[PDB]
């Protein structure tokens, strides 16, 4: 009956400080402490972390970002503290009006703010994502998680820079706040004539429930097969064992075809990535190219 | 219309990148068999996907993929019917001959290794600096097996030491020599280790390992396997 | 019709119900009795949508629909052509999807692995059967359930959706969205991760899992490991269709206004509730 989603009995050694390869070892911090906590489900180690001046500048902007927010809303709130919990998720940064058009004109306090926390995040996204390059170069390893963050940040770019840009203001842009970005969202859509009938919004769906079902699939094939080292994928790669073959022949007699221990990690980052990729499209031709979906569909075009 | 030609071409592309996917899966298992372990007739629509090589750190040489399959050891099985698809019966012991659930694989023989070369697997008493943590024990309790029967106690941790986790615990039996149990297939209680897979006359027959200090891929495929055989192989002997 | 590792795996046992009767491959596909069990359900399910079809007029699959019956049906039964034939598809449904989850069960009993896939289907199950089945008959019909039909569907999906406004407000989806987005961040990332270290830079040897965990502590000051990442994906997946299936089983049931002012609990609390500035003020 024991089914391997949390230990039974934890593990300590020495701090495991990490492959050199050709890291600057300078920029490292030191070992974080150990969570017990977190070695129920994962690793208990905390740290070490890589901060070099991509890192600084990445993490700076990225507190930028979230402070200018959070002055905006303490602002809203009068200062007051208790105002500022009670209507936290109804506070919002908004952007320019449409009357500013692309220009940085516009006053501090109706959307020059809304420019200074989005610059901040442009800087602190982008940077974020020359760091996961870097990272992966210092050791030697393939650059499949930049490629695969640029598809996110597609997405992203789209909402708050590219299509505002195509569509002549920033007004266009996406709000920072909870129920005001939701309510843009729903705005959207209804704007768009129901992004139901967009159909880089259905295929973004598909991959985003996909993603679900193919990480629930794997998740739980490898934890079955983790009686037999089955989460050492690397090794069963490199040298295929009878976990890589139990867990092919689970779904090859379940659904007549299978993966291999590598495979399977090229149907995740596929199945993902589309997610954003199908969804950028989507977004982007959106009120540039197509004004509402529903007469879109019924043509097509 | 853009947004026509866009779905249009995503639809092409999106095929071409199921085929490469299903491709990519075919480098293990590849041409499939007949029964017999001839190459079989129908292959499926996709063709095999051209070799790549994998270069293997610390001197361990090279896996190019796909390439010439072979069990690389007897497979102790014979038919049940005399056309396609039925089931192959054991014809000996299926937990001492390796078959059914409780197959192994011919996987190499040494120890899979670390970033830095060493064992990645190690007996806690020779891995410095490690200890129990947290949660119970279990050096020392006994150990049960699915018969309620007492099979031995447990002496030691195999502990993963990169990875700092236990995954297997040493057993010792009434003749004083010691097995391996994957820690996945034991429940550590506050009186005693259970094991569900086998009844206590079946851990002797648990292949051993040729040195006390190191496990090899070979010995952990033979062993897991043996353990995860029990559940069908020795439920005559599991108490319900 | 073999993988070349696969004869060894193809021995008796592991079934549940039927001794060896089932006991069989067609193909790469195993049988038993939840093989044949499925296929009986999944067949007539799939003949009575298509002879629904011809009561509806079409064969086109982006036209064929069959509507659960209206709602003056209440929860008995309805002809054929008004509701029963969704009826008698959704009881074939049910039947295919839990002799599916069966057979996997007989399946990881044969290959002598966990039961955990299964387990994780049956989520989806009742996700599903919480749509069709607990929530129509909570609310007091079986018109409460989806049509069948690849774009009637979504027509309920914001026709049920908009009953309550903006439906972003109920908090319960606002959790499942959340671990839904989390589950596919953490599935690029694994996925990623593997190949990168799989491989490398040309001409570079594979890299191990020391380098996995080396690469996410330089990026984020953590690494889950690889046994935590597994784990991750399943719960994060799991509790996706958990927190899906609660906010639909009390939306029409526990709550039906609209769900922006459920929020208001919050700000009507006695200790701020009426201090002056702020949205609400
Ligand atoms: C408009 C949208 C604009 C927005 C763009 C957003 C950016 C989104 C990019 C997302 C791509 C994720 C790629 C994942 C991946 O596998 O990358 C590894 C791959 C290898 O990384 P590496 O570290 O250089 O190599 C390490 C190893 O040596 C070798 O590593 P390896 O062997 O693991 O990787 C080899 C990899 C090599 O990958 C490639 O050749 C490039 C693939 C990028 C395709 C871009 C897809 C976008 C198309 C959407 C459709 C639009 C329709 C409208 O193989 C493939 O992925 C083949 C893809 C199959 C495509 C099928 C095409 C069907 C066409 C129909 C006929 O990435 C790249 O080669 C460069 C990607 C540049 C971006
Ligand atoms: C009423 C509203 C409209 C609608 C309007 C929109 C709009 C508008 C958009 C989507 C988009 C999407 N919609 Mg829609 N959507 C509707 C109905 C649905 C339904 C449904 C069952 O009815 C579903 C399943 C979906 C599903 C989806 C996704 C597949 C897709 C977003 C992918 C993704 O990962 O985004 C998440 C990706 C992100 C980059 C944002 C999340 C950020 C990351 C992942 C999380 C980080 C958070 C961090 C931990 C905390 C930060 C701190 C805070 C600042 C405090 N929609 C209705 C019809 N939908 C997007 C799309 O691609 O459309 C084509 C989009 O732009
Ligand atoms: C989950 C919440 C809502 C819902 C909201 C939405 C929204 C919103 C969207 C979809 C979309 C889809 N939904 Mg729906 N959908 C629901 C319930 C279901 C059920 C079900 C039995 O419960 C099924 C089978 C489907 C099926 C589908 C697909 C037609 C389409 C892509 C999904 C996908 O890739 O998923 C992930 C799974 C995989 C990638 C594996 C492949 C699954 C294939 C594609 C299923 C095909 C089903 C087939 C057409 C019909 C049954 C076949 C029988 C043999 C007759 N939905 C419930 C009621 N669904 C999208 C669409 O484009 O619709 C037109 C879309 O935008
Ligand atoms: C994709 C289309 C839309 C969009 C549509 C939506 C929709 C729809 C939703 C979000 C939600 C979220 N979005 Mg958004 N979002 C977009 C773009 C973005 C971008 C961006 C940089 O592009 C960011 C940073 C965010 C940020 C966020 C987070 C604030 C929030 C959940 C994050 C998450 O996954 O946590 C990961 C955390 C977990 C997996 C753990 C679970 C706990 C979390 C924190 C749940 C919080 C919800 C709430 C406070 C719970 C209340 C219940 C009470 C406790 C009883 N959005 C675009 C513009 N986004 C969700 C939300 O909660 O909004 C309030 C939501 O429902
Ligand atoms: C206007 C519409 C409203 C809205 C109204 C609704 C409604 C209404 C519902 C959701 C539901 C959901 N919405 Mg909402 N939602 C909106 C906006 C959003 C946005 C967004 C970005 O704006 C997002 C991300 C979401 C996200 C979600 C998910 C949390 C949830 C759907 C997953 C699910 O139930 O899976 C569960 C998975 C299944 C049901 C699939 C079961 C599969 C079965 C078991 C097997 C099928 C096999 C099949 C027949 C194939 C066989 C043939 C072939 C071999 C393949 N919504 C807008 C504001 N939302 C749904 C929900 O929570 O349902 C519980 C729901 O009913
Ligand atoms: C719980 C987490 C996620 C999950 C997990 C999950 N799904 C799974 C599994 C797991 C672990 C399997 O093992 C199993 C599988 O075999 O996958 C390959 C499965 C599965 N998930 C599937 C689909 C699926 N899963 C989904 C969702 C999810 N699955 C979650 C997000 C979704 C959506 C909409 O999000 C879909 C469409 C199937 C590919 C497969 C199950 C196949 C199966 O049950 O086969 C037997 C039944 C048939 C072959 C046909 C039945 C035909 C019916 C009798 C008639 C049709 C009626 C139907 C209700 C009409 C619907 C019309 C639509 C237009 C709405
Ligand atoms: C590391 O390990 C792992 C593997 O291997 C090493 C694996 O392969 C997989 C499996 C994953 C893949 C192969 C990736 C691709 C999978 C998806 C993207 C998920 C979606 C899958 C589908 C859409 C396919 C759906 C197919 C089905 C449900 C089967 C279709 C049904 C039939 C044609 C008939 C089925 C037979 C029946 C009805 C019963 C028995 C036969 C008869 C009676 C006749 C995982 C997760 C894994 O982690
Ligand atoms: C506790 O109090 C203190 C003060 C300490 C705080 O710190 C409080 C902080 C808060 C209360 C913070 C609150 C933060 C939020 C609620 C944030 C919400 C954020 C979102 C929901 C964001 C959603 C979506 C955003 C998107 C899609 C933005 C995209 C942006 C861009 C693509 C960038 C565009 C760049 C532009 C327009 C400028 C570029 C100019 C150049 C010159 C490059
Ligand atoms: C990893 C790739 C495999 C997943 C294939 C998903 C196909 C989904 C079909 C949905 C089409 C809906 N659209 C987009 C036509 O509305
Ligand atoms: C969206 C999921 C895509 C399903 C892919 C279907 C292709 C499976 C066919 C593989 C045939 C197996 N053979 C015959 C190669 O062994
Ligand atoms: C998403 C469309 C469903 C695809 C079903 C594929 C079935 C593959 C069977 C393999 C036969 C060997
Ligand atoms: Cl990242
Ligand atoms: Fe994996």
């Amino acid at each position: 009956e024991y089914q391997n989603i949390f230990s039974q009995v934890q593990v300590r050694g020495p701090a495991d400080l990490g492959m050199t390869e050709d890291v600057n070892l300078a920029n490292r911090s030191g070992v974080g402490p150990f969570s017990t906590l977190l070695g129920w489900f994962g690793n208990a180690q905390l740290g070490p972390i890589y901060l070099g001046s991509l890192g600084v500048l990445s993490l700076f902007s990225g507190l930028m970002w979230f402070f200018t927010i959070g002055i905006w809303f303490w602002y809203q709130a009068g200062w007051n503290p208790a105002v500022f919990l009670r209507d936290l998720f109804f506070f919002s940064l908004e952007p320019p009006a449409p009357e500013y058009g692309l220009s940085f004109a516009a006053p501090l306090k109706e959307g020059g703010l809304w420019l200074i926390a989005s610059f901040f995040m442009f800087v602190a996204v982008w940077s974020w994502w020359g760091r996961t390059y870097l990272r992966a170069q210092a050791l030697g390893m393939g650059k499949h998680t930049a490629w695969w963050f640029l598809s996110a940040i597609w997405l992203w770019m789209v909402l708050g820079f590219i299509r505002p840009i195509l569509m002549g203001s920033w007004s266009e842009a996406v709000p920072y706040g909870i129920f005001s970005h939701l309510d843009w969202t729903n705005n959207f859509s209804l704007v768009h004539g129901n992004l139901f009938y967009n159909p880089f919004h259905g295929l973004s769906i598909a991959f985003l429930y996909g993603s679900a079902l193919l990480f629930a699939m794997h998740g739980a094939t490898i934890l079955a097969v983790s009686r037999f080292g089955g989460e050492r994928e690397l090794e069963q790669i490199a040298d295929r064992g009878t976990a890589a073959e139990r867990a092919a022949l689970f779904w090859r007699w379940t659904m007549g075809f299978n993966a291999t221990m590598e495979g399977i990690h090229r149907w995740a980052i596929w199945m993902a990535v589309l997610v954003t990729l199908t969804g950028g499209i989507g977004i982007l031709l959106s009120g540039t190219v197509v004004d509402n979906w529903y007469v879109w569909g019924q043509n097509h075009g | 219309d853009l947004a026509s030609l866009a779905i249009y071409s995503f639809w092409i592309f999106l095929a071409g990148l199921i085929y490469y996917l299903q491709t990519e899966n075919m480098r293990e298992g590849y041409p499939l068999e007949n029964e017999d372990g001839t190459p079989a007739a129908n292959q499926g629509p996709f063709p095999l996907p051209k070799p790549k090589t994998f270069i293997l750190p610390h001197g361990r040489g090279t896996l190019t993929v796909p390439g010439p399959e072979s069990e690389d050891r007897p497979i102790a099985l014979a038919r049940t019917a005399v056309s396609e698809g039925f089931p192959h019966a054991p014809t000996g012991d299926p937990m001492k001959d390796g078959v059914g659930p409780a197959s192994w694989v011919a996987r190499r023989d040494l120890p899979e290794l670390d970033g830095h070369g060493h064992n990645k697997i190690k007996p806690m008493k020779a891995a410095a600096g490690f200890h129990v943590s947290a949660g119970k024990n279990p050096i020392g309790l006994p150990v049960r097996g699915c018969d309620l029967e007492i099979a031995g106690k447990v002496v030691d941790i195999w502990v993963d030491i990169p990875e700092q986790m236990a995954r297997f615990l040493e057993v010792e039996l009434k003749d004083g020599s010691t097995r391996l149990l994957p820690m996945q297939m034991v429940k550590v209680q506050s009186n005693r280790v259970h094991v569900n897979a086998l009844s206590s006359d079946l851990f002797a027959g648990i292949p051993t390992i040729k040195s006390p200090t190191e496990v090899t891929l070979l010995e952990e495929d033979k062993i897991c396997g043996y353990v995860a055989g029990g559940l069908m192989y020795a439920a005559p002997k599991r108490k319900s | 019709a073999l993988l070349s590792f696969e004869r060894k795996y193809r021995v008796p046992g592991g079934t549940l119900v039927g001794g060896n009767l089932f006991d069989f491959w067609v193909g790469p596909f195993y049988v038993g009795f939840f093989g044949v069990a499925t296929f009986f359900f999944a067949a007539l399910g799939i003949i009575l949508i298509a002879w629904s079809a011809v009561l509806q007029g079409t064969w086109n699959p982006q036209l064929i629909s069959v509507y659960p019956p209206a709602l003056e049906y209440g929860l008995g039964g309805a002809p054929l052509a008004k509701g029963g034939l969704w009826q008698i598809i959704t009881i074939c449904a049910t039947g295919a999807f839990v002799s599916w989850a069966l057979r996997e069960v007989e399946i990881c009993r044969k290959l002598g692995i966990g039961y955990h896939i299964p387990f994780a289907f049956a989520f989806a199950i009742l996700a599903y059967l919480t749509l069709v089945l607990f929530r129509p008959v909570m609310m007091g019909a079986w018109g409460y359930a989806f049509p069948y039909g690849i774009w009637t569907h979504l027509d309920w999906v914001s026709n049920t959706g908009y009953t309550y406004g903006n439906f972003h407000y109920n908090p319960a989806h606002m959790i499942a969205i959340s671990f839904f987005f989390t589950n596919a961040l953490a599935l690029a990332l694994h996925g990623a991760l593997v190949l990168s270290a799989a491989n490398p830079e040309k001409g570079k040897e594979m890299r191990t899992p020391d380098h996995e965990d080396t690469f996410f502590r330089d990026l984020v000051g953590y690494s889950i490991g690889t046994l935590g990442i597994h784990r991750l994906g399943l719960l994060l997946s799991l509790s996706a269709v958990f927190f899906s299936a609660l906010c639909m089983i009390i939306t029409g049931t526990i709550w039906f206004d609209q769900w922006v002012d459920w929020w208001q609990w919050w700000v009507k609390l006695p200790w701020w509730a009426n201090i002056p500035g702020g949205i609400n003020g």
